[PDB]
RNA sequence: AUUAAAAAGGUAUUGUUGCCCACCAAUUUUUAUAAUAAAAAUAACGUGCAGUAAUUAAUAUAUUUAUAAAAAUAUAUUUUUUUUUUUU
RNA sequence: UAUACAAUUAUCAUAUUAAAUUGUUAAGUGUUGAUUUAACCAAUAAAAAUAUAAAUAAUUUUUAUUUGUUUUUAAACACCAUUAGGUA
């Protein structure tokens, strides 16, 4: 185990707030939960953003300038095996564009029927018994008390 | 542990045949074998709840 | 005075009353979002919605919503109730079990059944009957059999029902779904 | 467990030992092992109240076993 | 005999002596009795006093079982009236008699298979009062007091775990903001009941 | 106060099997005949000879589902 | 006995330091969860059991075949001979060891002490 | 004396005995119908599933390697442990091992106050799916509480049969008049068959054997979606009364009515 | 009948019980039968001659192929083919789906020595036997399958968030810019008339109630929107929709009608995000006693 | 062409026109005399209608309140009537 | 007047071999307004989440110790009174 003294204390914690430094030439590391964070430059501000926050990062602070970051890329076998990737991910994309949902094709005349169904229930439900004690008033509550 | 049960039936009929059980002697048999096949349909037909099977307080309709 | 979003009274409108919390964009709910439906395209909101509802419903989340967050109860009779409850699926369970128990003996009964009707007409017969593709011939046949089995599989979206809330007079239960009493 | 109890004797829980095993039928019992208790099955065995019994100088206990007869 | 062991002349034959004092009980019970229902305590079906038991309480939801009439009831045919609503919705130039055919079809068959459900239902009725059903002799086990026993066994836990004190004691309830509100020297969370 | 409907005439569910178990029979009609004055029925005339099983206990007074009460049923 | 907390009734068969079941403070019992194989709750469980049936098999003798040789080549394990058996086993119980008492008892609630069941976690090996 | 799955009070099967097949459908089997038969061997040992929880209290659930991830840095993997909504499912529904329920609320608890975890929701609800038994309304799995279901698989078998019994029933009507070529004066069909049975009857083909039939069939056009204009009669100010609406007497022979029914809620 | 209900139809005796079954409904037309059969008769044979097995066959004639199968080669392949076949069956019938899914896979398939290692070589990895059991999965890992905000919102600095609210005995909607700028004010269900004095509590939070307060607030929250886009310089002009995400508090019944109404408007509002913000106590502060406790 | 058969309690005892509860007068009797002693017998008068799942379910402890039964709240509870998601 | 409880299981008040105690989190502002309630009246409304192992069995704690009553509202809900406050 690498312990930290107390001689090499900053020296390890600027090693450490350069470990995302916002461009090198090789892969970078994850979190402990598991995601890529904003890349700082020198100085920890938030230059480079990985692709799933970007539209939140645009919409709070628009005036901001800050970069989608892509990972450097590293090429298995050929171009032939990621063709292949590409056609069994395509083929996952089919598969699940296959389970997703039909919903017909377009939209307002399922919503139409789906509005009508919901009206017919409602007004098959509006014929049902109510309890007496929904239905009646305090007269004859009171009356009932009395007697 | 469960046994053939041709025996047991070829017995049972002949027990109530040497018995004079019956007036008219086909009848035995006839009975005994007929009340086994329309059981055979039911559902866990060979076993019996311990109260209902026979002669007790509470009956069956 | 101060109330809990659940509460009553919670988001009132009124002259002195003003709502709390940021409350667009990214906001008081931020991280307080229970349930987060990305619409598909072309795809009316009530589907969405009901395909929701249903799931609090089934799952009995709205039931304890509903009930927790009108009234106050006792830990103990809030106890008696849960209990109750269980107990109550407990038994229905034990029921359910007993059906299907006898009804995998009907299925038995049907399927021996077919079986007979197989030494009736010959196995083969029985698959024509069955939509069997003996006159498949040439694949386009099959193409038309399989398109037909293409549009009758691909589902079409439930609509499935959500029991209207029933409010009753001094709301003994605001679990009120149906109107027969109940024992608090 | 308190004062007002009855002190216990390897003797008295013996009994009720063989008393409720016989109730239920069983064909063993395990049993307290002292003087008096194995001095007891040997008298019953002499008897013949009870089938066997045998002492494997464990410490504790002992084993006996019950007779039946008409059901 | 004739007829039945424990029902004898006059009604149910009385061997406890429960009913030597109250031979009401010999032959009443409900509105459905007869005297050959008797020894029977379940009365014919349709029946007042027909119904099943299953540990005491009775079995009332038969048809919610198999799907017919529930709620939550099983649906034969949906894809069909989804497709022909979709149709009738769309518009009004072309008319599909088409999918009403494929539908009705469907329902033509449904029918039947009814018919076959609710007749293998009263198979399962009569089978549950042979095989399972108590007849209504059995404690209730569906409410929470009939468990009571359970329950102890788990307060003696709590109490011994007191060194064997505090019986059906609980931590008192505290507050909303019990911790954040109260100065040092005060408890800010709730104790065991031993420990007040 | 509610209880299971046919409760007043809810069987011992432990021992209304005493009633009719086979040894019982045996010892009565036992003591029965041998006064001289009772007919032995001949039932009792056969199992005179061949008393029945001794070990085959019930599951009521025996508490256990594992125990084999039974040579032939098992 | 009609009280709540007395229904184990009186058993003298036990291996606990009172006949009276009920008082006993090692072990609770658990009506809901327990007795599958026993038939009632109440009753010891078969592997601490002191008192033998019949036509049932008493306790395996723990090992921890090789010894046979002398017997018949084809003779299998002795049904008696057990190579995990314990006559201090814990069984679990909601009452003892989960305990909700304390709490509303809505779903992640009450008090569980893991060191009765063995570990299915990958974290020991 | 009870069994334990649902109290019972035999042991299930459907078939014990080996003969029992044989000596039911015994003049058959001497007749020699039974040679080829595929009914009297598929089934004639077949016993009923084990509807059984191995784990009634799932100490199985879950596998090894996700107590690993169970601690709070896993958003995804605590989440295939919640709802939808992020509550924990009570303990009969999905049945956890103690240690996970232990290690899952703990973790829910510290992810949530580190900020790691949302104090309400599923944010890992879909990629979770993969991780559940999704089980299909095609398969069957035998041990099911689900009584929907098993209904289903049998409605669907039993309409399979019914398939059959249909298409063999058509199939023979088209050879009653599909076989009509020389039937004409053939011997097909007897002289007093001839007599008799040659007129439209309900049974041969009858008109209509029943009211509100289809009668003047067009092509014409649909109309627009409510064409009719709504009634000067207002429904909806109108209040729905039930019970007090007409006037009834009781039955009640003896005995305070019983307050549950008339009086009691509110 | 006397102040009481009259029977349901059923009750009654058969309204025509007095007329014979030969009556109800009359087969007439028996004249006709013989000439339609006669015609059918002729019809038949006239599609015989549109169109237009006792081929007598000798076993001895057949001697060849019966010597053919006598031949070990054809009972190799008749034991080998027997074999395969003998593997326990799980199939029964012929089953459509199974089909349908088989040749799916045709169609799927016609569009698509090194030394074993013995049992000793896996008692020295023990990670091996944990790779053979494990869920996890070896290989490059899919990363959208990790990060926490894969599956959440994604806003626009232009978004309306409409708030339906579903209370007890009342519903209301509100709509708000992104930055938090309330735009219209909350209509609802007491403030539109809708609601007091009149039929009744227990159809005052209903779901039409709901519907008619979501499209009155809807119809007026379009012009207000034009106009405070008209103020930045976002014209807004034509073919445009509003992005919304549509926030729903509930499970009362007010909700069902809202939504409904927001639906309608399809062609307006485009709803990009339904996502429902509805507490949930954990433990809080006292709610107020109801009437047993 | 729209619905209906099957689960339920009694302090009474030919049974709700059933029974009971307290205060409010006389008297009778013992005593350990607290607004106006306590307790027990008791068949007037007057107020109610507390209880029998009984017109806001009851029972126990706790605190408060008071023409009279009792009522409000805080806990536990059924000697109260049940309604039931084995990952959706 | 004298003249034979139980000791295998009995619900109101004489406890007793037990592992606890301690954790600083959350929530809050845009604007012109009929919320809650069967129904009244005062009038900002949001909110307070994490712990297992371990402690050995019995023999002189019974004048000892112990069984849901609790500072701080300038913090709410809730509850009680009714617009004045009490309590929390
Ligand atoms: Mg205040
Ligand atoms: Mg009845
Ligand atoms: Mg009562
Ligand atoms: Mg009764
Ligand atoms: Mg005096
Ligand atoms: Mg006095
Ligand atoms: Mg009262
Ligand atoms: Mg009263
Ligand atoms: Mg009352
Ligand atoms: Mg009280
Ligand atoms: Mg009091
Ligand atoms: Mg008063
Ligand atoms: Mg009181
Ligand atoms: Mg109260
Ligand atoms: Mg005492």
């Amino acid at each position: 185990i690498n312990y930290v003294p107390h001689a090499q204390l900053r020296e390890h914690i600027d090693k450490e707030l350069d470990k995302y430094v916002a461009g090198k030439n090789e892969p970078y590391p994850l979190n402990f939960v598991g995601q890529m964070p904003f890349l700082e430059d020198g100085d920890g501000n938030i230059v480079e953003v990985p692709e799933s926050l970007l539209s939140n990062h645009m919409a709070e602070h628009p005036d901001s300038t800050a970069k989608p970051h892509e990972p450097h890329t590293s090429s298995s076998i050929s171009e032939a095996a990621a063709f292949e990737e590409r056609m069994l991910r395509a083929m996952v994309s089919a598969k699940e564009e296959d389970l997703k949902e039909w919903l017909g094709d377009d939209s307002r005349a399922l919503s139409e029927t789906i509005d009508d169904i919901s009206r017919e229930e409602e007004e098959r439900e509006a014929d049902i018994r109510v309890a007496r004690s929904m239905e009646e008033t305090d007269a004859e509550r009171e009356v009932s008390r009395r007697a | 542990g469960a046994a053939t049960r041709l025996a047991g039936i070829s017995a049972a009929a002949d027990v109530m045949r040497r018995m004079g059980l019956t007036r008219r002697p086909m009848s035995s048999y006839f009975e005994l074998y007929q009340r086994i096949v329309e059981r055979s349909e039911a559902m866990t037909p060979w076993g019996f709840p311990p109260l209902f099977q026979f002669e007790e307080r509470l009956s069956l309709e | 005075g101060g109330y809990m979003m659940y509460h009553r009274k919670a988001m009132g409108t009124m002259k002195y009353s003003k709502w709390k919390g940021a409350h667009g964009g990214i906001s008081h709910f931020y991280g307080r979002t229970p349930m987060v439906e990305e619409v598909r395209p072309n795809e009316p909101i009530t589907l969405v919605d009901r395909r929701i509802m249903h799931y609090v419903h089934h799952s009995r989340l709205r039931h304890f919503q509903l009930f927790r967050s009108y009234q106050e109860k006792s830990n103990s009779t809030e106890c008696k109730l849960r209990e109750g409850e269980m107990l109550r699926r407990r038994w229905h369970r034990r029921l359910q079990k007993s059906f299907i128990a006898f009804m995998q003996f009907k299925t038995m009964k049907v399927l021996e059944d077919q079986a007979r009707l197989v030494n009736t007409y010959g196995q083969a017969a029985v698959n024509a009957a069955l939509g069997d593709p003996w006159n498949a011939t040439d694949n386009v046949a099959r193409e038309r059999k399989s398109a037909a089995v293409r549009r009758q599989v691909r589902a079409l979206p439930m609509v499935n029902v959500v029991p209207k809330h029933v409010a009753t007079m001094k709301q003994i239960h605001n679990d009120r779904f149906n109107y027969r009493w109940r024992v608090n | 467990r308190r004062r007002e109890e009855n002190l216990y004797t390897p003797i008295y829980d013996f009994c009720h030992r063989i008393r409720e095993a016989t109730e239920q039928r069983k064909r063993f019992v395990v049993v307290p092992s002292t003087i008096e208790t194995r001095g007891c099955a040997r008298v019953m065995h002499d008897h013949g109240l009870v089938a066997g019994f045998r002492d494997f100088h464990n410490d504790r206990a002992f084993a006996v076993e019950l007779k039946y007869f008409q059901g | 005999r004739q007829h039945d062991s424990g029902v004898n002349q006059y009604g149910l034959k009385p061997t406890n002596a429960y009913d030597y004092i109250n031979p009401t009980n010999l032959i009443n019970f409900g509105r459905g009795t007869t005297f050959d229902n008797l020894g029977v305590r379940r009365a014919g079906r349709g029946e007042i006093d027909s119904s099943p038991s299953h540990s005491g309480s009775p079995v009332f939801t038969q048809a919610k079982l198999i799907g017919l009439s529930g709620e939550e009831q099983l649906t034969m045919c949906q894809s069909e009236t989804m497709a022909l609503r979709l149709c009738m919705a769309k518009a009004g130039k072309e008319t599909c008699e088409r999918e009403s055919r494929a539908l009705d079809s469907c329902l033509g068959r449904v029918g039947h298979l009814r018919r076959a459900m609710s007749e293998a239902c009263w198979e399962f009725n009569d089978w549950f009062i042979q095989n399972v059903s108590d007849n209504h002799t059995k404690p209730f086990q569906h409410r929470p007091h009939d468990w009571r026993h359970f329950y102890a066994q788990e307060k003696l836990v709590r109490e011994r775990q007191q060194n064997g004190h505090a019986y059906g004691r609980r931590p008192k309830q505290f507050s909303f903001g019990a911790r954040y509100v109260k100065t040092d020297g005060y408890g800010k969370r709730p104790r065991l009941p031993y420990n007040k | 106060y509610k209880m299971p409907k046919n409760m007043g005439v809810a069987p011992r569910f432990d021992t209304w099997n005493e009633k009719y178990e086979p040894w019982e029979h045996m010892k009565r009609m036992g003591r029965l005949v041998g006064t001289g004055f009772y007919i032995p029925p001949e039932w009792y005339n056969h199992f005179r000879m061949f008393p029945p099983i001794n070990h085959n206990f019930q599951q009521e007074k025996t508490l256990n589902p594992h125990n084999a009460s039974e040579p032939t049923q098992d | 006995a009609n009280h709540p907390n007395r229904q184990s009734g009186i058993q003298f068969l036990t291996h606990y330091n009172t006949h009276q079941r009920f008082r006993v403070n090692k072990d609770y019992i658990d009506y809901m969860h327990w007795g599958k194989e026993q038939g009632q709750a109440r009753l010891p469980h078969r592997h601490q059991r002191v008192a033998f049936d019949f036509n049932d098999q008493l306790h395996p003798t723990r090992i921890g075949y090789a010894w046979f040789a002398s017997q018949d080549p084809t003779f299998g394990h002795h049904p008696d001979l057990s190579s995990s058996f314990d006559p201090n086993y814990r069984v679990f119980s909601h009452p003892e060891h989960w305990n909700k008492m304390f709490t509303k008892r809505r779903p992640g609630e009450g008090d569980i002490d893991l060191s009765v069941l063995p570990s299915r976690s990958l974290l020991g090996p | 004396r009870e069994g334990w799955l649902f109290g019972q009070q035999v042991q299930l099967h459907y078939h014990r005995f080996p003969d029992e097949q044989l000596i039911t459908n015994l003049s058959r089997w001497r007749t020699g119908e039974t040679v080829g038969d595929i009914a009297m061997q598929q089934f004639r040992n077949a016993q009923p599933f084990d509807i059984e929880d191995k784990d009634p209290q799932g100490v199985q659930r879950p596998s090894p390697e996700v107590y690993m991830k169970l601690n709070y840095k896993n958003p995804a993997t605590i989440s295939r442990f919640l709802t939808r909504t992020g509550h924990m499912y009570p303990a009969d529904i999905l049945p956890l091992n103690p240690e996970a329920v232990v290690k899952l609320r703990v973790a829910k608890a510290q992810a949530i106050r580190i900020g790691l975890y949302p104090r309400f929701g599923n944010p890992f609800w879909f990629r979770s799916q993969k991780f559940r038994p999704k089980a299909y309304q095609e398969n069957y799995d035998p041990t099911t509480y689900s009584t929907k279901r098993t209904v289903e698989h049998f409605a669907y078998n039993w309409v399979q049969t019914d398939r059959i019994r249909r298409y063999f029933r058509e199939l023979e009507a088209v050879h009653t008049s599909g076989s009509a070529s020389a039937r004409g004066s053939g011997g097909g069909t007897t002289a007093e068959h001839k007599q008799q049975d040659q007129f439209y009857s309900p049974e041969n083909q009858p008109i209509s054997l029943h009211r509100n039939n289809i009668s003047y069939m067009e092509d014409v056009g649909r109309s627009v979606k409510n064409p009719t204009v709504p009634g000067l009669m207002s429904t909806k100010g109108m209040k729905k009364k039930f019970h007090n609406l007409y006037s009834s007497t009781s039955t009640k022979r003896m005995g305070f009515s019983n307050p549950t029914l008339g009086i009691k809620k509110v | 009948r006397r102040g009481k209900p009259r029977p349901r139809a059923g009750m009654f005796p058969d309204k025509y019980r007095r007329v014979p079954m030969l009556l109800k409904p009359q087969q007439g037309g028996q004249q006709y039968f013989n000439h339609f059969l006669i015609r059918s008769t002729n019809d038949r044979l006239t599609q015989q001659d549109v169109d237009n097995f006792i081929s007598p066959q000798l076993p001895q004639m057949d001697w060849r192929n019966m010597s053919a199968r006598s031949s070990e080669e054809s009972i190799r392949e008749e034991m080998r083919q027997l074999a395969e076949n003998d593997v326990m069956q799980h199939q029964r019938v012929f089953n459509e789906r199974m089909w349908y899914e088989k040749e799916e896979e045709h169609r799927m398939k016609a569009r698509s020595p090194p030394r074993v290692l013995g049992g000793d070589y896996f008692k020295t990895r023990f990670g091996y036997s944990l790779v053979k059991n494990s869920e996890m999965t070896q290989g490059p890992v899919d990363y959208s399958q990790l990060d926490m905000w894969g599956e959440m919102p994604r806003y626009t600095s232009d978004m309306v968030f409409l708030y339906l609210v579903s209370r007890r005995r009342n519903t209301y909607a509100v709509a708000y810019t992104y930055e938090g700028k309330r735009i219209l004010n909350t209509y609802t269900a007491g403030n539109r008339g809708l609601k007091g004095g009149d039929r009744g509590f227990r159809s005052e939070g209903s779901t039409d109630n709901g519907h008619q307060v979501t499209s009155m607030y809807l119809n007026d929250l379009l012009p207000k929107l034009r106009e405070m886009r008209a103020s930045e310089g976002r014209p807004m002009g034509r073919g445009e929709k509003v992005e919304l995400v549509v926030r729903v508090m509930g499970f009362y019944n007010g909700r069902q009608g809202a939504v409904r109404a927001v639906q309608d408007r399809a062609n307006e509002f485009h709803v990009r995000y339904f996502e429902d913000i509805t507490p949930f106590p954990l433990n809080g502060p006292k709610m107020p006693r109801g009437v047993f406790k």
